[PDB]
């Protein structure tokens, strides 16, 4: 019953032992027959021991005769099993021990009978082969000699207290009487080491290193319990380096408690040498573990480092501290706390000279050349710091090198970003968001916005020469609330900044700058602010000079043959003026007119500048597409298709233009349009508008996706234009732009480029089969078909073939059966479509491939299959079995 | 047969714990970089499969011009 009453989680558990205990003083070998008990049914060991049992076998034979009658059922047993029903037992289980022992301390325990029977019994089923006994015993094992080491401890207070007693009386009877208690404490003391000595060597040092990783490490848990208890007995080399050892099992969950424990005697307390020696021996193996396989672990070995920082700092070398501050920049932000805590108290432990730390740090830097991760890493221990807008404004304006200006101003920028919209940077996040979380945010987003309405004007005077630096500081307003550029009576600042972006854009021909400021100056123009009107006239002034520099330079440009000063011009011009289309409506500038004039211009003579090009075909796609929005006249309407359709063609002759990147513009852009024409549209009559490209069109840009996409530094740049090109096209393919007879030639390069373009092949597989379960089934085999006729530049079974049969299990994974059959019907026809001389017919070995997608049928469909296929094969085929007939015999077999 | 687990081994041996000592390698790894630039942290967030197939091949930075092609997004 035991056993139930622990189960039930009924009773509390100082009633249960103190039940126990009367019992044992009634009736001892009833009581501790009950208790073996216990121990064996928690193992989920159904057996009973019996009194008789008790009286003459010895545990060994119990030990065997429980695991004849252990009657279970599963594997199971109740430390595995799952569910909070068992987690409840499990610290049931161990309270009942510690009571148990603790209420014993001063008399039962010191009996000969009741601790060595649980001892011995435990020792006994730790040893067993049978698991549940192994891991049972163990776990009760560790917890009764934690239970131990606590009397142990008791025991060594009662001596000192006594000893000074005895002292004192150093002037009777009582004397005597000290010097007996003293004596009788003595032997207390060496009996209680006993049954320590016993557990610990008849247990732990076995099960410590237990084949069983959830054996090792409730072994390494306890004993760092222990020394942590009652330092001054195991707090020493004797019992570290047990777990100095386990910090190297393979295992991570073993790893991890090796460093639960240590950290326990480090925080609260300190100091220890017996420790410090320790942990100077393991201080390598120590800071290599703050990049463990297993994160959950490097986190704690960062943390024991950060604890380890405290009670001396000299144990840690430069090297080290490095490798831990590397972690600042870590993929994984529990990490990347951890070793940010750690940074912070090495090197920052008014706020001034703590923000030119930070810009040190960060220079010296060699992983990130951005701060947003640095930024995120110190956001919860150096709140005040990283939010102190008002201390690092003045560092950039009131009299510090460029370089480090160029590093603060991006490190406010990423403290702004971060304050301002209320989440880590992509990979640290996980909210939606709490109450005081975003009572922070409106504060945050105020003291920012009153301070830098007023700051960025000055601020963008000051650095506009330096392209990287603006363009970081353009980013800043996007974050500030705008109802307060009038509340706050600011508007005088406004139209500083308005002047001082104006004066940038004209001055600056770097894309990402220009790209910083038409941005930017999209965030003030939102007509729900009070302050549109404003800004949106300088706005409209703006374009007005740039637009009228434009038709100017255009005049000259375009007859007296202009050399590549006259370009830069030009070019420059035209940046300034598609970064701003592309955010902003400029409809009301017929800029069509100016750009098609330069794009028909560009292939009639061949010798037009790459960049001119470009931004002159992305500016027109941003002219179609800005018409397209206001869509309320009816002649509008078809002046819109005029420059559409007529802008497909030249972006169709652009696309075999000799520049590589001028190709890639036009097809992008072409990909772009026809999904935007395609008779999607329709949600609203624009019935006229729909483009449907003629098969001209479609396989001049499937001829391109072949030889951009498909052929086999820092590359990975390069393999990210791939991507986007060829997701271009597979949505194309998807939304049925194109028919889906040309995902042919791209479901065979699934296998053969499957790490640069796997996931987007078998995202347009899928998105193909939601739209048609059986022509995605029809044109997976066409690809098949297309790699066996390929290989036929007719006779081995090869390297190539054996990747067409692999590609063709993958195929066959996704196939109800009506898109199946429609397969096999096709790969028949392929197979016997040619005739041999001295006959199997050309395309047989097709039936090898084929077979791969048999397994997927039904008996019934495949006696369909097979009907289909007597329509080809005949009595003679059917007989002629050796050689060169075995695609055609396994074929059959597959089937039968 | 039992479904009862045993073990036909219990320990490792002593001689395998001086190995895991001697040779912790395969148990530690490299360092897991965060996006190092700007450029490849934006390409984090617009990158995968579910966002590619979603947006255009020449960005746009008008919602309004946005809606325009995911419009046509069934």
């Amino acid at each position: 019953m035991l056993f139930e009453v622990v189960k039930m989680g009924k009773s509390a558990m100082q009633s249960v032992v103190d039940d126990w205990i009367e019992s044992y003083k009634h009736d001892r070998d009833i009581a501790l027959l009950d208790l073996i008990n216990f121990f064996i049914q928690c193992s989920g060991c159904k057996g009973v021991v019996t009194a008789e049992m008790f009286r003459h076998m010895q545990n060994s034979e119990i030990i065997r005769k429980m695991t004849e009658e252990f009657d279970e059922d599963s594997g199971d047993y109740p430390l595995t099993m799952a569910g909070p029903q068992w987690k409840k037992f499990k610290s049931s289980f161990c309270e009942f021990i510690g009571v148990l022992v603790r209420q014993c301390q001063y008399s039962i325990i010191y009996d000969e009978y009741m601790m060595d029977t649980v001892i011995s019994l435990l020792t006994g089923l730790s040893d067993s082969q049978v698991r549940a006994f192994r891991h049972t015993s163990t776990l009760a094992a560790m917890k009764l000699m934690t239970a131990l080491v606590n009397v142990a401890l008791n025991l060594s207070i009662n001596m000192d207290n006594t000893q000074r007693q005895y002292e004192a009386e150093r002037n009777n009877e009582r004397l005597e009487l000290l010097l007996q208690k003293r004596k009788e404490l003595q032997e207390n003391q060496d009996e209680i080491e006993n049954m320590m000595n016993a557990i610990f060597k008849g247990v732990f040092v076995h099960r410590y290193r237990d084949a069983i990783a959830e054996i090792r490490a409730i072994c390494i848990e306890e004993i760092g319990i222990w020394m942590k208890m009652y330092s001054d007995a195991f707090l020493n080399d004797s019992y570290l380096k047990y777990v100095g050892w386990t910090m190297h099992d393979k295992q991570g969950e073993v790893r991890l408690k090796c460093l639960t424990a240590l950290q326990g005697l480090y925080y609260n307390k300190e100091l220890n040498s017996k420790l410090e020696l320790f942990t100077s021996r393991f201080k390598d193996r120590i800071v290599s573990m703050t990049l463990d396989k297993e994160y959950d672990v490097a986190v704690q070995a960062i943390k024991l480092l950060t604890l380890v920082l405290q009670s001396s700092e000299e144990v840690l070398t430069a090297e080290d501290c490095e490798n831990v501050y590397h972690l600042v920049y870590s993929a994984h932000r529990p990490v990347a706390v951890a070793a940010g805590e750690f940074l912070y108290k090495k090197l920052f432990s008014p706020n001034a000279n703590l923000v030119k730390t930070l810009v040190f740090f960060f220079l010296e830097s060699e992983l990130h050349e951005h701060a947003a991760y640095l930024v995120d890493s110190m956001w919860d221990c150096a709140t005040e710091l990283l939010k102190d807008w008002e201390c690092m404004n003045s560092l950039l304006l009131e009299e510090l090198t460029d370089r480090q200006e160029s590093a603060l101003i991006e490190i406010m920028l990423c403290t702004i970003r971060q304050a301002a919209e209320c989440h880590p940077p992509v990979g640290r996040g996980t909210r939606v968001l709490t109450a005081k979380e975003k009572k922070t945010q409106l504060d945050d987003r105020t003291k920012i916005t009153e301070l830098f309405a007023v700051a960025l004007p000055q601020l963008l005077a000051k650095y506009s020469v330096d392209a990287e630096k603006v363009t970081n500081l353009l980013q800043l307003p996007q974050y500030f609330d705008l109802e307060i550029y009038t509340t706050g009576r600011l508007e005088k600042h406004l139209d500083a900044l308005l002047r001082q972006i104006r004066n940038i854009v004209e001055k600056h021909t770097d894309t990402d700058v220009l790209e910083a400021c038409s941005k930017t100056y999209h965030a003030l123009c939102n007509e729900e602010f009070t302050i549109f009107n404003r800004v949106d006239i300088s706005r409209s002034q703006l374009i007005d000079e740039l637009a009228d520099k434009f038709n100017r330079l255009l005049e000259d440009f375009l007859q007296e043959e202009p050399d590549e000063d006259d370009a830069y011009q030009v070019l420059s011009t035209l940046k300034r003026i598609t970064a701003f289309h592309n955010a902003h409506d400029l409809s009301k500038w017929d800029l069509f007119a100016c750009n098609y004039k330069l794009l028909k211009t560009g292939i009639e003579n061949g010798d037009m500048p790459e960049q001119i090009v470009i931004h002159a075909l992305q500016c027109t796609h941003y002219v179609i597409l800005w018409q397209l929005a206001k869509i309320s006249t009816k002649e509008d309407l078809l002046r819109l298709k005029k420059q559409m359709r007529v802008f497909c063609q030249i972006c169709q002759h652009y696309l075999t233009n000799v520049n590589t990147t001028v190709k890639e513009q036009a097809f992008t852009i072409l990909c772009d349009i026809l999904m935007i024409f395609s008779h999607q549209i329709m949600s609203d009559m624009l019935e006229p508008l729909v483009y449907t490209p003629d098969s001209s069109l479609q396989s001049e840009l499937l001829s391109f996706i072949l030889d951009h996409v498909f052929i086999e530094a820092s590359k990975i740049e390069a393999l990210h234009k791939r991507r986007n090109l060829l997701a271009a096209f597979c949505k194309l393919i998807v939304y049925t732009v194109v028919e889906m007879n040309t995902a042919a030639d791209i479901f065979k390069q699934y296998m053969k480029y499957y790490n640069d373009y796997g996931d987007i092949i078998k995202e347009t597989m899928s998105k193909t089969r939601q739209i048609d379960k059986i022509q995605c089934a029809k044109t997976l085999i066409l690809s098949l078909q297309q790699l066996f006729n390929e290989m036929i530049q007719f006779d081995r079974s090869s390297s190539t073939f054996s990747g067409i049969k692999e590609l063709a299990r993958r195929f066959a994974l996704t196939f109800t059966r009506e898109a199946i059959a429609m397969l096999h019907k096709d790969g028949i026809e392929f197979a016997f479509k040619e005739p041999n001389q001295g006959e199997p017919p050309l395309n047989l070995a097709f039936l090898d491939i084929l077979s791969e997608f048999s397994s997927k049928l039904l008996r019934q469909d495949k006696r369909t299959v097979y009907v289909y296929l007597e329509k080809f094969m005949t009595f003679q085929m059917s007989l002629r079995r050796e050689d060169v007939w075995l695609p055609l015999m396994s074929y059959r077999n597959s089937l039968l | 047969k039992r479904k009862l687990i045993v073990d036909s081994v219990k320990e490792l041996d002593s001689k395998t714990i001086r190995a895991q000592l001697s040779d912790y390698s395969d148990i530690v790894t490299t360092l897991d970089l965060a996006p190092p630039t700007k450029k490849l942290m934006m390409w984090k967030e617009t990158g995968g499969v579910e966002k590619l197939f979603s947006l255009p091949a020449q960005p746009l930075w008008n919602n309004r011009l946005l809606k325009l092609f995911t419009r046509c997004l069934t």
